[PDB]
């Protein structure tokens, strides 16, 4: 008491916040992510120092910091996996990372472990901390996934390439090793099991051929590449995610549906409408700001509604289902990029430009329909409520080149000042085009473009990205598209773009009144400039 | 307790209903539009979500206000007060000509007048700081309240940030979307008639007498609500029931006036409750006609006319002029019926009813331009996106006017004075001649007369009573002028401060003192605010009332005997205003400016000043 | 929650263009004919709802050949609150400054509507003589019947009688039908063309639909514009407030 207390007392007030603090009073800490960094550093370094007995974690110690105890227990082994929909049991990594925190090396003569299960589990865990879990290959399910990829990376073209790879996993290591296990037919026939890895790789190959990931012929053996596994590849896709992105995305698809085909990922397989949430869940589904065709009884609805809540970042109660949308957004970027990549290729204008805008959205953890001042992290949170509700263009606040203007429009002096500041550092550009006749049929764009940003490595990063589109009339059709990289030595000084593109025949015979070439900020909201290209005077040849 | 039984009380009314997709729709867009019966809380509960959707999600805000009247900004803010439980000076706080309580700085919600934020309008061009002015009463087409528009819409172009609100009970909805609508449905029931044979001359007297006798046939317990144009057929309905009364038939009713003019203390009786079986039967101006919660007034009436102030600039002639209301104050006039139980209204309307033809909102516009042109709002004036500005001759009319006054330069753009003039809440005439008072060194009496030029009536004149008492009359002392009548009285007010008594024992209307004290400060804290040199400093007497020839500046008059006139603008014949204390002498110069030029049954000259040949000659 | 069903809807509402039926009658070579490139048709209705009105103006110009063949090149979508049965537009966009406009005239206007008629209505009359009344009497009106399965275009040219009497009505109510006149209205013809392809023009902010925004609604304002794609009348650009509650 006269020893610890006042060293004690003084450090449990100075940063403690919560309720954490009347346990710091008495000698218990707790310790989790989403709690003040000063406020876990406190717990940690108190509990290093001998002031706390007793810290309460939660897993994120076990991997993140070196915070030893004599004696670790693990309450319970029962966790929830997004991924699964569901309840399941501690892994055995995460219950060895977490015994490797028991027990000071330098100061405790021995540790103690201590976990806390089911009596069903007990066997389970008893195997995992005492040499006698087997490790195991799970490739088959992934395999189709993975072939795709070296299939991809152009390794492989015919299936003898996909049996020598094969052979370089673990399964085929453990296969040779333990064939009933891996339900080999004969390895005495099979030697080094030759038929059975030709087998797995056509199988594998024919459900890839079905989903038009690649280009495959039995008969002749030649595997080939298409786009869209080349997708799946590079951006990480489940093969099933790809099929029912290509079945389902179209050139009449829609915001509304974009969202659908989202919640319909395989990704999301397992997400499933638990009784008790169901209730708040409704509430949010009502809500909600992009109709959502689907029940509440059906899973999909669950996943779509969850992220258009990411999207205005709701605060969510149950831990259940504040895990579940976690899930999503972790998967959401690049699942919701696939869907772009495929609308890009196949020149889908109306729906590439959504996507384009929910991958932003994702990002940004905001909606489209936000001005940017949002954007910069440096912006005050009173001063952009003032230019939304107002109604003002977004873009008609960037025109002002003064720096007393942007101040009267805000209605503040002070903040007038450094958003003007902001603003310079928003990225715009200057677009003209002209178009040249080649031939008939070949019509050459000649493009001049400027930057006008001021650059901020804090609020650019090292490069800001810029889709080039050129569109038909009806802005339904992409025509050409290339990216643009602006970085800081590009901005402010011109530059110029040539590109062909052969007009089809319609257009060849009567030339439509103009095209649209646009520019969009992979980045940045509402940095789009567009302009009519068009052909007014003009003879083809 | 008393706080959650005011809320569990707010949570009945009608807006409370709405009160979420309300203050979702503010948030959302610049501008909005209330529409909700009278009654159903827009006042006292929008400013309040308002308010409190900043201070229980871990913000602040400030705001602004309600309506056009001071009795309504007075009232309505000690109202919102005791729905907080607060005193008036926290969360509160008010702004009238001659009476503040201020609000702290922060929070805070800030009830005036419109011409009270127009004056404001010069110390921000911006009106910032203020999140959320409001919108109280609208549909009254007063000429600062349709300034005040033009100038909000032509800041919510420039400052997105801010926010509007619009608000009335009766507003037409077409008129609204040319110039998001919230409709408030519920409230009580008023049940209207329509007088069946031309309402010709519409003190009808006859009418009168037989629709009180009706109503009391009807064995129907509440008060009565007349309106009526002002203190000449108010006392002569009043005192003619009275006599017919007398002749016909107090321990069954009792007559009240209610008027600008009348006592603090007779207004306020209006809202006080008769003995027992004695009803209460109001006989009132438009003072009466907006915002007001008299309980009790369960039946109308509504002769269907007011008090309109009628400029010519061809000829530069204003005057006085009895006109058919517009159906926006037919409709709040009825609403003075059901806030508190089923009523009745008793619209005396027949001929210029119309109703029809009767027009649903007339007014000077150079106000209004200044503020298009003060707010940058700036392609022109007729081409700005009115509502109306409703024919093109009165525009033609206040451009040339702010042209000749030298607001407006050979571009149509603002000159300095006119950039001034348009942070001033008075005339342009009267802030050109504040300008020229601040020079001078004789600012603080010429604020006082700018003022009492833009106020209420400042003496108490009983019922039928023909003059001025000569104790009022001794307020101008030598001088032939109301200007220093009404100065002697407001030096003489500001010390006593015991001064409901003060006001008694010189028969002076105390709420006009207090306006015109606080318009007369707030006239010299924004010249303050412009970078000006005050003082009071000599023969500034003399200087003051020259002065007064360039501020109201066709106004003068001759005097061709006891009574009779000639107005200087090529000799019409007028009649000194019976409130006047130079209503009778042979006096020592016959040259008098005026401020009112009022037509009734003569023409009538109003509140004057003697003032000599030099002093109209050279202003 | 009246437009979330709609709005559903309208993702559909491509399908509407399987069937798309014209008004004709005998051919008249002494008076005009209007050719609506299909292309404009097809988006236009795209971005329409299926219950509130849509409408645009139409620009176009004679050609050589016959001076009496009106070519629709432009519609110009304009700042407007749309209504079941009626809408409010705001006044003819000033496109003058904008390029490749050497020439057009104005035409008159198109717009969707729900219920199918051979003349012109009550509420098309009012708005028509409200645009066109004091300043170009020849515009047509090109009212396009949107329904399940399908959409009907029917082309009308507008009597003095209609004019005066559209004039005389300010305003139009639900039950007073005051002196209405089918004959008001006249067929005009119309010839929708595949061979030719038009454009948009848009408002510059962007937005047209100023429903949820009825109280920025400026029914006289001076406006800005330029070619660009129009957006969907339930486009999350024309619904702030919906993205607030979230």
């Amino acid at each position: 008491d006269a020893g610890s207390k006042q060293i004690l007392k003084t450090e449990a007030a100075n940063v403690l916040d919560p309720s954490l603090r009347k346990l710091i009073e008495s000698g218990i800490g707790t310790h989790h992510a989403g709690l003040t960094r000063s406020d876990r550093s406190l717990s940690e370094d108190l509990f290093a120092d001998g002031l706390l007995q007793v810290l309460v974690c939660t897993a994120t110690l076990a991997w993140g910091v070196n915070l030893p105890a004599h004696t670790v227990i693990i309450k319970g082994t029962d966790v929830y996996s997004p991924e699964k929909g569901s309840w399941e049991q501690l892994s055995p990594q995460d219950v060895l990372q977490m015994l490797g925190r028991a027990g000071r090396p330098r100061y405790d003569t021995f540790g103690e472990g201590i976990i806390i299960t089911d009596q069903s589990n007990v066997q389970y865990y008893l195997s995992v901390l005492n040499q006698q879990l087997p490790i195991e290959s799970q490739f088959v399910s992934k395999l189709v996934d993975n072939l795709n990829a070296e299939v991809v990376a152009g390794n492989i073209k015919c299936r003898n390439d996909a049996v020598n790879w094969l052979a370089y996993t673990y399964l085929y290591v453990r296969m040779l090793a333990s064939p009933m296990l891996y339900k080999v037919p004969d390895i005495s026939s099979d030697g080094q099991l030759k038929k059975f890895r030709e087998s797995l790789v056509h199988s594998a190959l024919c459900i890839l051929k079905e989903q038009e990931l690649v280009l495959y012929d039995a008969e002749n053996d030649v595997i080939e590449a298409t786009d869209l596994g080349n997708i799946a590849s590079s951006f990480y896709i489940n093969h099933a995610s790809m099929d029912v992105y290509n079945r389902e995305l179209d050139e009449h698809t829609t915001q509304i549906d974009l969202f659908r085909i989202f919640s319909m990922s395989e990704e999301f397989k397992y997400v499933s409408v638990r009784y008790e949430e169901k209730r708040e869940l409704k509430q949010l589904l009502e809500k909600a700001p992009i109709p959502i065709r689907e029940d509440i009884d059906d899973p999909l609805a669950k996943v779509n509604v969850l992220l258009q809540s990411y999207f205005s970042q709701l605060k969510f109660e149950g831990f259940a289902l504040n895990s579940d949308i976690v899930f999503i957004h972790q998967n959401a970027g690049r699942l919701l990029r696939a869907m772009f990549e495929i609308c890009l290729k196949r020149g889908w204008g109306h729906p590439t430009r959504m996507l384009l805008n929910l991958c932003k959205s994702a990002t940004t953890k905001m909606w489209p329909t936000n001005c940017p001042l949002r954007q910069f992290k440096t912006c005050p949170v009173e001063v952009i409520k003032r230019l939304e509700a107002s109604t003002v263009p977004w873009g008609d606040y960037l025109q002002l080149e003064t720096p007393a203007e942007v101040g009267r429009a805000i209605r503040s002096e002070k903040y007038g000042k450094q958003v003007y500041d902001l603003l310079k550092r928003f990225p715009k550009m200057s677009v003209t085009c002209n178009a040249q006749p080649i031939t008939r049929s070949v019509m050459r764009f000649n493009i001049e473009i400027i930057a006008d940003w001021i650059w901020d490595m804090n609020v650019h990063g090292s490069l800001e990205p810029f889709l080039l589109m050129l569109e038909d009339t009806d802005g339904d059709s992409i025509l050409y598209y290339d990216v643009l990289f602006i970085t800081p030595d590009i901005v402010g000084h011109e530059f110029t773009l040539s590109f062909t593109y052969e007009l089809k025949q319609h257009n060849q015979n009567n030339l439509p009144p103009n095209f649209f070439l646009t520019l969009i900020s992979e980045n940045w909201w509402h940095s789009e400039f567009e302009i009519p290209v068009s052909f007014n005077g003009f003879k083809l040849p | 307790p008393s706080k959650d039984d005011i809320k569990h009380t707010k949570e009945q009314l009608p807006v409370f209903r709405c009160r979420s997709q309300l203050l979702s729709l503010i948030r959302e867009n610049q501008v909005v539009v209330i529409i909700g019966e009278t009654g159903s809380g827009k006042t006292t509960q929008l400013a309040q979500y308002l308010y409190e959707e900043g201070y229980a999600n871990d913000r602040g805000k400030s705001i602004v206000v309600t309506q056009p009247r001071r009795v309504a900004a007075i009232s309505v803010a000690k109202r919102v007060a005791m729905e907080m439980q607060v005193p008036l000076g926290k969360e509160v706080g008010y702004s009238i000509r001659f009476e503040d309580v201020t609000d702290s700085e922060c929070t805070k919600l800030k009830f005036v007048t419109d011409g009270i934020l127009l004056r404001e309008t010069l110390l921000d061009d911006t009106l910032d700081k203020y999140s959320c002015v409001i919108i109280d009463e609208a549909h009254e087409r007063s000429l600062n309240t349709d300034i005040l528009l033009g100038f909000f819409k032509i800041l919510l172009a420039r400052r997105r940030d801010l926010k509007l609100i619009i608000t009335s009970a009766t507003m037409n909805a077409k008129k609204f979307s040319a110039f998001p609508q919230f409709t408030i449905p519920g409230r009580f029931p008023v049940q209207t008639i329509y007088t069946s044979n031309p309402v010709q001359d519409y003190v009808e007297a006859a009418v009168s007498q037989a629709v009180k006798i009706h109503l009391a046939n009807d064995c129907s317990s509440g008060d009565i609500l007349i309106f009526m144009t002002g203190q000449e057929d108010i006392e002569t309905t009043f005192d003619t029931l009275q006599e017919k009364f007398l002749q016909v038939y107090i321990n069954d009713i009792e007559i009240l006036p209610i008027y600008s003019a009348l006592p603090a203390d007779l207004q306020f009786k209006i809202f006080q409750d008769l003995h027992g079986t004695k009803r209460k039967i109001i006989i009132a101006t438009n003072i009466a006609e907006t915002s007001l919660t008299i309980k009790g007034i369960r039946y109308v009436i509504d002769c269907g006319y007011s008090k309109l102030k009628v400029y010519n600039p061809k000829i530069g002639l204003d005057s006085l002029v009895i006109t058919p209301i517009s159906k926006a104050n037919a409709d709040q006039r009825s609403g003075r019926a059901g806030r508190t139980a089923p009523g009745t209204a008793y619209r005396l309307y027949t001929e210029d009813t119309f109703k029809e033809d009767m027009y649903l909102q007339r007014t000077n516009l150079s106000n209004t331009l200044l503020l298009l042109k003060s707010l940058d709002v700036t392609d022109e004036l007729s081409k700005f996106p009115f509502i109306d500005k409703p024919p093109l001759q009165t525009f033609l009319s206040s451009l040339y006017e702010l042209w000749f006054i030298g607001a407006i330069d050979t571009s149509g753009q603002l000159t300095p004075l006119g950039l001034q003039m348009a942070k001033f809440p008075l005339q342009p005439s009267l802030s050109k001649i504040l300008l020229i008072a601040v020079r001078n060194g004789c600012s603080d009496e010429m604020l006082t007369i700018v003022s009492m030029l833009s106020v209420p009536q400042v003496f108490y004149r009983p019922k039928e009573r023909q003059k001025e008492a000569d104790i009022a009359r001794n307020k101008f002392f030598i001088a032939k002028s109301d200007h220093l009548t009404l100065l002697n009285v407001f030096e003489q007010w500001r010390a006593n401060n015991f001064s409901s008594h003060w006001c008694n024992k010189h028969f002076v209307q105390y709420k006009s003192l207090v306006r015109a004290r606080d318009i007369r400060d707030q006239l010299l804290t924004i010249l303050k605010s412009q970078k000006i040199p005050v003082i009071s400093s000599g023969k500034d007497w003399d200087i003051i009332k020259k002065c007064i020839c360039s501020g109201f500046a066709h106004q003068a008059a001759k005097i061709t005997g006891l009574r009779n006139y000639v107005h200087l603008k090529t000799g019409v014949s007028v009649q000194l205003h019976p409130t006047s204390a130079l209503h009778g002498l042979g006096d020592l110069p016959p040259y008098v400016v005026y401020h009112e030029l009022l037509m009734t049954s003569k023409e009538y000259i109003c509140c004057v000043t003697s003032v000599d040949p030099f002093w109209l000659m050279e202003y | 929650n009246e437009w979330r069903k709609s709005a559903i809807a309208n993702t559909l509402l491509y399908l509407r263009l399987k069937n798309i039926y014209v008004s004709a009658d005998d051919f008249v070579e002494e008076q005009n004919v209007y050719v609506l490139p299909k292309n404009l048709l097809k988006k236009f209705i795209e971005i329409s709802d299926v219950k509130i009105q849509v409408a645009a103006f139409i620009y176009g110009m004679s050609a050589k050949d016959h001076p009496k063949v009106k070519e629709i090149k432009t519609v110009v979508l304009v700042p407007q609150l749309g209504h079941v049965g009626s809408v409010q537009i705001s006044n003819i966009p000033d496109i003058g400054d904008l390029p490749d406009t050497e020439g057009l005239e104005l035409l008159g206007w198109i717009h969707t509507q729900t219920e199918e008629l051979k003349f012109m209505a009550a509420s098309e009359v009012a708005t028509h003589s409200k645009l066109f009344a004091d300043k170009k009497r020849d515009c047509i009106d090109i009212s396009i019947f949107s329904t399940p399965g399908s959409v009907s275009l029917s082309a009308y040219n507008l009597t003095d009688e209609g004019y005066q009497w559209g004039e005389e009505n300010k305003d139009i109510m639900n039950v007073l039908s005051e002196g209405f006149e089918p004959t008001f209205s006249t067929h005009a013809q119309l010839l929708l063309s595949d061979r030719i392809t038009g454009n948009f023009i848009i408002p510059s902010g962007n937005v047209w639909n100023y429903t949820f925004m009825g109280t920025a609604f400026n029914q006289e304002g001076d406006y800005n514009f330029k070619y660009g794609i129009p957006l969907e009348f339930y486009n999350e650009m024309h619904r702030p407030v919906h993205f607030l509650q979230f």
